[PDB]
């Protein structure tokens, strides 16, 4: 029986069968409730919506994300999203299939305990495992050595790996995010006179960030260029058909990843945390980490983030030592593709947590087996 | 491409890339020279295996006869 492979996050849910080439169900991970008084009678009013439904209705709804910063922060909505994933959107009963679940490293243990408890008790999944996102990115990109940098909505984290061994002391985690880039985009957009207050407006800001932002190769030169000229300035069409024009700001937004001081944090940007993570590795491997940098997750999709990273690391790293950045176009899905590869492997079939082992040991078993 | 009829640009493009697609989006992805060679050899093996199955289907077309087979 093909195991399910499910990758949760803040932002999109990605789920599908192991051994597939690409995920079968992808939908933004939102639970929505109506906030207006239903006037019509016999409408079929519904307690709450999940996924694409909550996106379509969203003008009527309060949208709540049940995962902030890779932590599940209300378990009822998350359990609704799993219910929708197995029954509505894959249409396959969980009692048939092992399941593989995905988490950001250095999360609280209770998140794994509750997630396994809900899988065994509430869905009766015959076996389950929890993988690290960064590890799975290496399976997807076809390597056994490298420093992974993976940034989605919520968590950003670097995990160095060398010939299949992690280096826990060198793991870095940061809470820069697609989401904090979105809140920064709203707060800067206010400058030009446009105010996006409600959550359904935030979804518009998110779509502006996807379509129009790009990482400036050199920041101050493009700031001067945008001050001098309209040529950089580009415009977008809100759902109601009004147009808005956004300028230098569209490059200003994704640089905060490089300079968190804009949003107000002090911890250095993803380039300098990548370098500092390599430096926390022992001196013999470092050449191979510089030879492989693997990007993952949607927040690394910005045009020019690969070249800006390669340049700024090369500026940090000793001049002889070859720096390479590996940004595959698929990388938004590569954590799922890696989970598919892993779940397909025959050796892994040994390594599932089984329901009997859960009944014997209780939900704490996950810490013992998984990592 | 001349022998097969397929247009040169399409073979030259597809031999050096593969296509992923989710239902909503599709990515054209480059592949290593080793993977290109493995794919070319897999295409040759697949053509030959189907040509063999076809020639056997025609031999069967000559060998069959219409009366219903009671036992063999
Ligand atoms: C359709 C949208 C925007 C607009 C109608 C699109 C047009 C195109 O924007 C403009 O350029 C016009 C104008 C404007 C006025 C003077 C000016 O020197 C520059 C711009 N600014 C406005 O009408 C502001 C004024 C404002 C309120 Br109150 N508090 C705010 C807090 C911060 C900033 C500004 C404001 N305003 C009412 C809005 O944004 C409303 C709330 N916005 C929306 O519903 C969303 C869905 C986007
Ligand atoms: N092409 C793109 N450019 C910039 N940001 C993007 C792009 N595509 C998606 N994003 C943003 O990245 C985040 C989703 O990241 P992703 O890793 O897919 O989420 P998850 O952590 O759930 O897998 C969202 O903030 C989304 O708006
Ligand atoms: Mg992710």
């Amino acid at each position: 029986t093909t195991a399910l492979v499910c990758d949760n996050g803040s932002g999109l849910v990605k789920a599908g069968f192991a051994g597939d080439d690409a995920p079968r169900a992808v939908f933004p991970s939102i639970v929505g409730r109506p906030r207006h008084q239903g006037v019509m009678v016999g409408m079929g009013q519904k307690d709450s919506y999940v996924g694409d439904e909550a996106q379509s209705k969203r003008g009527i709804l309060t949208l709540k994300y049940p995962i902030e910063h890779g932590i599940i922060t209300n378990w009822d909505d998350m359990e609704k999203i799993w219910h929708h994933t197995f029954y509505n959107e894959l249409r396959v009963a969980p009692e048939e299939h092992p399941t593989l679940l995905t988490e950001a490293p250095l999360n609280p243990k209770a998140n794994r305990e509750k997630m396994t408890q809900i899988m065994f008790e509430t869905f009766n999944v015959p076996a389950m495992y929890v993988a690290i996102q960064a590890v799975l990115s290496l399976y997807a990109s076809g390597r056994t050595t490298g420093i992974v940098l993976d940034s989605g909505d919520g968590v950003t984290h670097n995990v160095p790996i060398y010939e299949g061994y992690a280096l826990p002391h060198a793991i870095m985690r940061l809470d820069l995010a697609g989401r904090d880039l979105t809140d920064y985009l709203m707060k800067i957009l206010t400058e030009r006179g446009y105010s996006f207050v409600t959550t359904a407006e935030r979804e518009i800001v998110r779509d502006i960030k996807e379509k129009l932002c790009y990482v400036a190769l050199d920041f101050e030169n493009e700031m001067a260029t945008a001050a001098s000229s309209s040529s950089l300035e580009k415009s977008y069409e809100l759902p109601d058909g009004q147009v808005i024009t956004i300028g230098n700001e569209r490059f200003r937004c994704p640089e905060t990843l490089f300079q968190p001081s804009f949003i107000g944090m002090e911890s250095a940007g993803i380039h300098e945390t990548t370098y500092n993570s390599i430096m926390k590795c022992d001196i013999d491997i470092r050449k191979d980490l510089y030879a492989n940098n693997v990007m993952s997750g949607g927040t690394t999709m910005y045009p020019g983030i690969a070249d800006r990273m390669q340049k700024e690391i090369t500026a940090l790293a000793p001049s002889t030592m070859k720096i390479k950045i590996i940004a595959p176009p698929e990388r938004k899905y590569s954590v799922w593709i890696g989970g598919s590869i892993l779940a397909s492997l025959s050796t892994f079939q040994q390594m599932w947590i089984t329901k009997q082992e859960y009944d014997e040991a209780g939900p704490s078993i996950v810490h013992r087996k998984c990592f | 491409c001349d022998l097969m009829g397929v247009d040169y640009e399409e073979m030259a493009h597809w031999l050096c890339h593969r296509k992923l697609a989710t239902a909503t989006e599709t990515y054209i992805k480059p592949i290593s020279k080793l993977h290109a060679i493995n794919a070319r050899d897999a295409l040759a093996k697949h053509i030959y295996a189907n040509l063999f199955n076809w020639i056997v289907d025609h031999v069967n077309k000559a060998l069959h006869s219409t009366v219903k087979q009671h036992s063999f």
